[PDB]
């Protein structure tokens, strides 16, 4: 149960280390896709309204 | 409903007399504003013509139509107004090459900016010259020498490539072309003409106190003397800062149709498509990714073409480019990053993450290759480090996912070639000093030595190697190659020094 | 004087009609008069031809009729400068708003003004000394570049503007130019009453820093010429009187957002994330001015604020270009017990080698900075295994790192009614024997208590020995 | 064409790459009077690229292997001048920048790549 | 030539509508078929139209409408998108006894991206119709077909 238990911590630290390197990556391409709609949405009505 | 060129101000000149002053190579400007200005007239001038404003700005004439035509303001806007009188040159968008621009600080149009007088030019070649073929051109195969251990060894460069420097802010993207040209000053102060390779850096997009503190450390060390400086920085307009990687490529390719070497460095080439982008977004035209225009890439692909190597016909010369692109946290998939790494052959690639641990330059082997480096390059670097691209690349998979027999061997002898291979800032080594330290690593001579002591082995060994065999250095560095006798002696040598 | 006749009124955009030979030039001020107002300024954008200029005014357009007299100035949007302005509220256009009478300057300069050329720039970077433990040997300032002061709000962002400009005063002889752009109201009036009881800003004595009006409640063309305005002042003391003047814009994202507002009304399309499309031109031109020449420096210590946490935005990767040091002020100090919360491992700076700083600097900046890394990565490994389960030498750097990290962080002159101690101004000298001292075991007999609040090495002393006894 | 045609010949067509003779269409369609379509593009995306791909295929005189290769722009699949070429051939495939990192030469993708003789 | 060999093109109409004509023809390739079909239900007949495929022929109306001097609206598509969508499927529909008791099927196939079904073509034609059917890729690979 000791073993059991001193393994439990590392696993967990584990998880706990690669969901914080996998929520920087999401949050470099969630920031790069944001600012991409803004420029798509304007992009749209500045066609429309110079025709 | 209407439509422009005569209007109110154009209309009330025809009705009368519009002569006096010649119009086919003046003309009055009737507007300007967002870098442009509409001149009235310029009926006998070509197409990309250099123009003269009345203040003293240069101009260049873009699109001809009737009645009126667009010229493209070099300056401010405030030196244009409504109602002056323009003139144009005669020629096109041209600017000043020879052998006498070497030691000056020019700019975008080639007048000098450092205070030393007029440049004593030998021609005048256009910013726009079409690349050559495939008649005169031929293979890559003089090595060029970068001074760095981790770059002569995994990507090595070559006479006539074009080898990128992607890389993010603060990694080692202005650091490895630095490096470079620092480095060819014991073969430029020779005799051999053949050895030497000028340097060409064009500064586009930097600060103002970025060009004038980095031209003062390259001559202090014996290296502004046979290199052009380009300065383009970002406060002047975006005519100037677009045409600065036009104007640097015809001065450095006087040298390669003539019998000569040169090493062009385009710091950075994310710095000249913002510039780009900005007076063609100003002009009414349809933008595509990433806010830019359709000859985004046409731009970036027609000044990299000329930067090749001659045959034995055109006169034997090279042309070098190093680009450095500036990746928006490590995105090497982006819009001006895809055309750049799809027009070179090979790219450095500068990770983030382990510049920051101690890892000087971060050049990681995974990424960074080169296409012409493997015949381009010295005989004598390349015996010596046998599978030293692969080893490396394998060797980072395993220490990130890690006790075993075999992998504890390829994890000491990956760290010790890793930290001997990272130099310091403006310390480059020649080719002898290179194969001796590449030799003992590969070999397992290093695997004995601590981790700590990677940078006093390799300051000990290079002093030890210059005056206790001195004919094992200079054999390897004139001839290039070292056969059986070479291999036998370095190999002795290094066994011997490493028990003391 | 040329007069001209108003055509359009369109917001914020004017357009005026002039005669033929007489027309205004580009960045041009125009003259309005109205009713309660003293005269409207009106800087002149571009020329749409037929004897006919567009305009942008830099105040209210309500009530202006179609043919009202425009004066033109002939020239720029011209501000007072010298030592009148200092200890005044001035504005976009040069005039006061402290209600304490007019600015008897003998000259005025204008705002748009081109930058120093390649042969006048400094061709070597200096350090400048700013007197704080944590910033004299941590990130330290370049002589004539940008400073970006990153931090949230209450960490500490008013009273490290505050101590640095006296600092500077005192110990090089400088002035100050506070140019609020983008501020709201209420910060307006509280920097100028806070300023005055703590001696920055004296009424009847001798003032030391200028103080630049600049909120969001006007139109776009005042917010945008807000930086032009408190640069221009600045400028004049380094190149006239020649002193190292530190300017301040707060914030700095209020600047490149109001030239893309202007930019957008005017008939320009839109380039990325809804930015203007001389997005490089416009921040670049007033960058640039703020550099060091042969009579002086001018070095910027604006505050960078990140556009919903992006650092890859295009107002945040336009102006980490040109910022040559960082002052990030991180929210795990303050309460801590650190004063004030500055960072010193986020808190990086381009200076900070060993070509410029000398050969003993970067020693003890990089002895020091290695120290508190490893600290800070095993705080979650010593709350799991105690702080007796280590070996010998990881025992010793843990109980080097929590007094070093106190040290640095030394009381201000200005903040002696929050704290209580006195204000401690460390040299540059002093800072890096100090430092060096405590890394070899000097001092590593000394209590943890002893270096905080305090700073040198003869501070560290008297505080050990009259704390026991 | 005119070997397999005239003369009745298993012509191979090379192109590299096809990406290339949509983007230099959409430069020059601005100045033409033509509106921007998605992505800065021309509006005649379907019917420039359906043109030339029709006349590049398999007749009674004679067969043609068209053996072309589509650069994604900037790493996406979902752009207008690669997803209108996949409704022209008969086998795609797709190189993933994930799998070139890992050390597959090349990098094919399996679950990307399809043909009509998967039979 | 598949439905020859199996005696199946006896009764079945095919409208030849490809890529390389002009922009009008593809565009007017769904009225079209519409009309021969709509003969056999108006008489006492069944039939059975496939419009394949509904996301050809939104691409084919933009690029008319766009060469016309017209201002476009959403992802660089006319004004009347869905219209011209629900417009063509209402019209295959079950008569009663009185008109003659036929009826007409409509069967549009819908090509996605990756299977994004959030699109503007892909929603637009999914909430006119009486039902879609998903065709997925992750199970087309593994041997389950359709
Ligand atoms: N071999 C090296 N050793 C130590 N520091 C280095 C080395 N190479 C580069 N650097 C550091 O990297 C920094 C690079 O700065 P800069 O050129 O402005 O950014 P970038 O390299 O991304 O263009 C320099 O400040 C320098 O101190
Ligand atoms: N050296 C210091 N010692 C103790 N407290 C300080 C010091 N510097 C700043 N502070 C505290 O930080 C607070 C800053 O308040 P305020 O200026 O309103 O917010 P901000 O600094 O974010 O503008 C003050 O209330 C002050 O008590
Ligand atoms: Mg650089």
């Amino acid at each position: 149960y000791a073993s059991e238990i001193s393994a439990r911590r590392n696993a967990m630290d584990n998880a706990s280390k690669n969901a914080g390197e996998m929520i920087n990556k999401y949050s470099i391409l969630y920031n790069r896709t944001r600012q991409a709609v803004i420029t798509n949405e304007l992009v749209d009505i500045i066609t429309g309204a110079s025709s | 409903k209407a439509a422009p060129t005569e209007v109110s101000s154009i209309l009330e000149s025809k009705i009368r007399v519009s002569d006096e002053a010649n119009l086919d190579e003046t003309g009055r400007v009737l507007s300007v504003g967002d870098g442009i200005a509409r001149v009235f007239g310029l009926n006998n001038c070509q197409a990309e013509e250099l123009v003269e404003f009345a203040s003293g700005v240069k101009g260049m004439a873009l699109n001809l139509e009737p009645g009126q035509v667009g010229i493209v303001l070099f300056g401010s806007d405030r030196e244009v107004k409504e109602g002056e009188i323009v003139k144009r040159t005669g020629k096109i968008v041209d600017v000043p090459i020879g052998p006498g621009m070497l030691g000056r600080v020019v700019d975008a149009l080639g007048n000098p900016i450092d205070g030393k007088g007029p440049i004593e030019a030998t021609g005048y070649a256009i910013a726009q010259l079409k690349a050559p073929g495939i008649l005169p051109r031929r293979s890559v195969f003089e090595p060029m020498q970068t001074g760095l251990k981790a770059v002569d060894a995994l990507v090595p460069i070559g006479r006539g490539q074009r080898e990128l420097i992607i890389g993010d802010r603060q990694t080692g993207k202005t650091a490895v072309a630095l490096d470079t040209i620092l480095n060819q000053k014991r073969w430029n102060d020779g005799n051999d003409e053949s050895k030497k390779l000028y340097c060409v850096y064009v500064a586009v997009g930097q600060k103002r106190s970025t060009v004038a503190q980095l031209v003062q450390t390259l001559e202090q060390n014996d290296a502004m003397k046979y290199s052009i400086v380009v300065a383009a920085t970002a406060s002047e307009a975006a005519p100037l800062q677009y045409l600065a990687p036009f104007t640097a490529c015809a001065i450095a390719e006087w040298f390669r149709d003539n019998g000569k070497h040169a090493l062009i460095v385009y710091d950075d080439l994310s710095k000249q498509a913002v510039a780009y982008r900005q007076l063609s977004l100003l002009l009414r035209r349809p933008p595509g990714r990433e806010a830019y225009p359709g000859d985004v890439f046409y731009l970036h692909s027609r000044l990299l073409e000329r930067a090749a190597k001659m045959s034995d016909a055109n006169g034997g010369g090279s042309l070098t480019a190093l680009p450095v692109i500036e990746t928006q946290g490590g995105d090497v998939s982006a819009y001006i990053p895809t055309n750049v790494i799809s027009i070179t052959d090979g790219q450095i690639f500068l990770e983030a993450e382990l510049f920051y641990k101690g890892i000087r330059p971060a050049i990681n082997v995974g990424l960074s290759v080169s296409r012409v480096g493997s015949a381009a390059q010295v005989k004598a670097m390349k015996q010596v480090a046998g599978s030293l691209k692969l080893f490396l690349a394998q060797y980072r998979e395993v220490a990130a996912f890690a006790l075993d027999a075999s992998t504890k061997q390829t994890l000491s002898r990956g760290e010790r070639l890793t930290q001997l291979l990272k130099q310091k800032q403006y310390s480059p080594q020649a080719s002898e000093e290179q194969v001796p330290v590449i030799y003992a690593g590969v070999n397992g001579f290093l695997d004995n030595i601590p981790i700590e002591r990677i940078p006093e082995f390799e300051e000990q060994f290079i002093a030890y190697l210059k005056a206790n065999e001195g004919d094992i250095l200079e054999a390897i560095r004139t001839k290039g190659e070292l056969s059986s006798e070479l291999l036998d002696k370095l190999k002795s040598a290094t066994e011997t020094f490493v028990a003391t | 004087p040329a007069s001209g006749k108003i055509r359009a009124v369109i917001g914020a955009v004017v357009d005026v009609q002039f005669e033929q030979g007489e027309l205004p030039a580009i960045l041009n001020a125009l003259t309005i008069d109205q009713g309660n107002n003293q005269k409207l300024v009106l800087e002149v954008a571009q020329h749409l031809g037929e004897n006919a200029v567009r305009a942008i005014a830099m105040d209210g357009t309500e009530g202006l009729v179609r043919g009202q007299t425009v004066v033109d100035t002939g020239a720029p949007i011209s501000v007072p400068v010298g030592r009148g302005t200092l200890g005044r509220i001035i504005n976009v256009v040069g005039e006061p708003i402290d209600e304490r009478g007019p600015i008897e300057c003998k000259q005025r300069n204008p705002i748009h003004a081109d930058p120093p050329s390649f042969v006048e720039q400094s061709t070597e970077a200096e350090v400048l000394e700013t007197g704080i433990k944590v910033v004299d040997l941590l990130a330290p300032y370049a002589r004539g570049g940008k400073i970006g002061l990153f931090g949230g709000a209450g960490v500490g962002k008013t009273v490290f503007i505050q101590e640095l400009i006296n600092n500077i005063a005192k110990a090089h002889g400088g002035f100050s130019v506070f140019t609020g752009v983008g501020e709201r109201t209420r910060e307006g009036n509280d920097l100028y009453r806070e300023m005055k009881e703590t001696g920055v800003i004296n009424l009847e004595g001798e003032s030391k820093v200028a103080l630049v009006f600049g909120q969001m409640n006007e139109p776009p063309g005042a917010r945008a010429r807000v930086a032009l305005t408190g640069l221009t002042i600045a400028e004049y003391f380094r190149d006239e009187e020649g002193q190292d003047v530190l300017l301040f814009v707060d914030n700095i994202f209020r600047f490149t957002q109001a030239g893309s507002e202007v930019s957008a009304l005017l008939g320009r399309i839109p380039s990325a994330v809804g930015y203007q499309p001389t997005l490089a031109t416009d921040m670049g031109l007033l960058q640039e001015r703020i550099t060091t020449t042969r009579k002086g420096s001018v070095t910027s210590v604006q505050a960078v604020y990140v556009p919903a946490d992006d650092l890859t935005d295009p107002a945040p990767a336009t102006t980490f270009a040109h910022l040559d040091a960082t002052t990030v002020l991180s929210r795990g100090i303050s309460e801590l017990g650190i004063y004030p919360a500055v960072d010193p491992l986020d808190s990086k700076s381009r200076l900070l080698d060993v070509s410029v700083v000398g050969q003993e600097h970067y020693d003890v900046a990089t002895g020091v900075q290695q120290t508190l890394q490893a600290y800070k990565s095993l705080q979650d490994i010593i709350a799991i295994l105690g702080m007796d389960e280590l070996s010998e030498q990881d025992k010793l750097t843990v109980e080097r790192a929590r007094k070093i990290q106190r040290f640095l962080s030394q009381p201000f002159a200005v903040a002696e009614v929050f704290t209580g101690i006195e204000g401690k101004l460390v040299r540059l000298k002093d800072t890096i024997a100090s430092f060096k001292a405590v890394l070899e075991g000097k001092y590593d007999h000394l209590p943890e208590n002893a270096f905080y609040m305090v700073g040198g090495i003869e501070d560290v002393v008297a505080k050990a020995e009259k704390i026991a006894a």
